[PDB]
């Protein structure tokens, strides 16, 4: 199938540069133009530029004063969006989407999104603690004190999808994020079924696996 | 492009989201649906066409200076942000300001409060936090109150504003950060959650 | 004259590009004028002043056109090349001058002497009123073809499934 996969989330200091990638598969790379859209937490989608891999021609938005640089790599079917002179305005989620002026399809397929945070602090790994446990029971994970967002939590290597509910994080006075991901499961499975908590924090390259079991 | 910021529709009725432009009748109209946290999806392309998998309840029109998105029989799974798009010669791609579609008439739901005590592992890390997990409620407005023994707690609390779940309901978290000394010194701790007038409360003890 | 959306191409159909419309002749027919098609005939003695090509009589092109590269193009488009498009006659200006009309997906580029080197959108204005037909981009031009999922039945020349 056709898929647009981007890089992981990153944290940058004010003034540094950020380079986000976008991988293309399942279609002729040179056929469609790959755009770049960002979106602050508050505001809506904002187009910044595109790259036509058939012509190696780029078009940028006037409001991005020479700071957006989109470079391609048809060998890996990957386009790169580099943003320089980072400020607080650039803290947003960045998307890549393809479109065809020959087929008039619009942004039919989007990327997964890459959350870029611009802060004077550096990345920090999380500390994961077990949240020990109709006829159901609740158990989960406490992803504690990490920076920055996001942290993705799966269960049983992604084989357990029904009942999982990763909650939005909270920011404490120290400036670190903490969240909890909880899953509801039949009480009979306790003791019979083992539940593994897969925490992933790409900004600090840490993957934590917690086994939640009754006390 | 100009869109109304908020549009409310009764459940089962028809919702209309307009998009006004300079010469929008001469451009192709594209509509995108974006639910909180995930990427937008194309729901209407080329003014009136819909991609595969989009229900037949989504319709589109584009003529003159207005392009309208119409959803017949709006359901709970339609509460999201709908964006407008058209390609202009000077400024290439232009997105609309957005539209938060609110589907009224959804049945009231009672929260499911699950209070967790500080883990033994984190107690060995010399920091103790209680986790109150509120979920499966509607409307998405709650009030949380923490109590040490029988007295209310004000500090050390961090409550998150509710947000949509995977089940089209709202969920929120509240964290009470204490020291291990404060945790073991009290007989119990309670998480009191008020939804509408009905109050639900869960209690845990250090023992 | 003015080939518009309402023009009925006799023995032919309408096509659209970046900045104009045209009539394309069905099967192996040729254009006697802008809006009618007739069977084209190498030319012999019996076939004098018959259509030997698009806008050509007997094989010299008609008045206003010149045989350039085995086809007949308007005289004002003699030396103009667009690349991802074709040269047409500027309708607005009185002295009709050769301007570029691009394939679907391209537009005249202001930084390239209005050549077809800029990616742009072109909205189809064709009214395909026939049975189960819509405007689709086929081989770089807009035309009326069967709708999504329909195939022309040769027994009736209609789009069915």
């Amino acid at each position: 199938q056709v898929q647009l996969v981007q890089s992981g989330a990153e944290v940058r200091k004010p003034g540094a540069s950020v380079k986000v990638s976008c991988k293309a598969s399942g279609y002729s790379f040179t056929s469609y133009i790959l755009n770049w859209v960002r979106q602050a937490t508050g505001q809506g989608l904002e187009w910044m530029g595109w790259m036509n891999p058939d012509s190696n021609n780029t078009e940028y938005a006037q409001k991005f004063q020479g700071r957006v640089t989109i470079t391609r790599d048809t060998s890996i079917s990957t386009v790169y969006m580099e943003l320089s002179g980072l400020r607080s305005e650039d803290t947003a989620v960045y998307y890549c989407a393809r479109h065809s002026f020959k087929s008039n399809t619009g942004f039919d397929y989007w990327g997964q999104g890459t959350q870029v945070t611009v802060s004077s602090a550096s990345t920090k790994g999380p500390s994961v603690f077990p949240l020990a446990p109709g006829g159901t029971a609740a158990l989960g994970c406490l992803v504690k004190d990490y920076f920055p967002e996001p942290v993705t939590v799966s269960w049983n290597s992604g084989a357990l999808t029904s009942g999982v509910h990763t909650f939005p994080a909270v920011l404490q006075s120290s400036g670190l994020y903490s969240l909890s991901s909880v899953v509801t499961v039949p009480s009979s499975s306790l003791g019979t079924q083992t539940y593994i908590c897969n925490v992933n924090h790409k900004p600090s390259n840490t993957k934590v696996d917690k086994k939640v079991e009754p006390k | 492009l100009s869109q109304p910021p908020s549009v409310s529709v009764s459940a089962g009725q028809t919702a209309s989201i307009t998009c006004s432009g300079d010469k929008l009748g001469g451009k192709y109209g594209y509509w995108y649906q974006q639910r909180p946290g995930q990427s937008p999806i194309l729901v209407i392309y080329q003014d009136s066409k819909r991609p595969s998998g989009i229900p037949e309840r989504f319709s589109g029109s584009n003529s003159g200076n207005t392009a309208t998105l119409t959803i017949s029989g709006t359901q709970a799974m339609d509460e999201a942000d709908y964006y407008c798009q058209a390609w202009d010669i000077s400024t290439n791609w232009v997105f609309g300001g957005g539209t938060k579609l609110t589907v009224l008439g959804q049945p009231k739901a009672a929260p499911s409060v699950t209070l967790f005590p500080p883990s033994s592992e984190e107690l060995q890390a010399n920091k103790a936090t209680l986790v109150c997990l509120i979920s499966d409620f509607y409307p998405g407005a709650v009030t949380v109150a923490w109590k040490a023994d029988s007295s209310p707690v004000k500090a050390g609390v961090e409550t998150t504003t509710p947000s949509k779940q995977s089940n089209n309901k709202y969920a929120a978290s509240s964290y009470l950060s204490l020291t291990p000394e404060q945790w073991k010194s009290h007989r119990s701790y309670s998480c009191q959650v008020t939804h509408e007038g009905s109050t639900v409360e869960k209690t845990v003890a250090p023992t | 004259a003015k080939v518009t959306v309402d023009t009925v191409c006799k023995r032919g159909f309408l096509i659209q590009m970046s900045g104009h419309l045209e009539c394309k002749c069905e099967n192996d027919l040729v254009l006697v004028n802008e809006e009618t098609c007739e069977e084209k005939v190498k030319c012999d003695e019996k076939t004098v002043n018959k259509p030997c090509g698009d806008f050509s009589k007997c094989c010299k092109c008609n008045l206003g056109y010149d045989m350039v590269n085995n086809v007949c193009i308007p005289n004002e488009c003699k030396q103009v090349t667009c690349g991802n498009g074709k040269c047409i006659l500027d309708t607005s200006n009185p002295v009709k001058t050769g301007v570029c009309s691009c394939n679907i997906g391209k537009v005249p580029n202001v930084q390239d002497q209005n050549k077809c080197s800029k990616d742009g959108e072109t909205k189809c204005s064709l009214k395909c009123l026939k049975e189960q037909e819509t405007c689709k981009a086929v081989d770089g031009i807009y035309k009326c073809d069967c709708k999504d999922g329909f195939i022309i039945d040769q027994e009736s020349s209609i789009c069915t499934g």
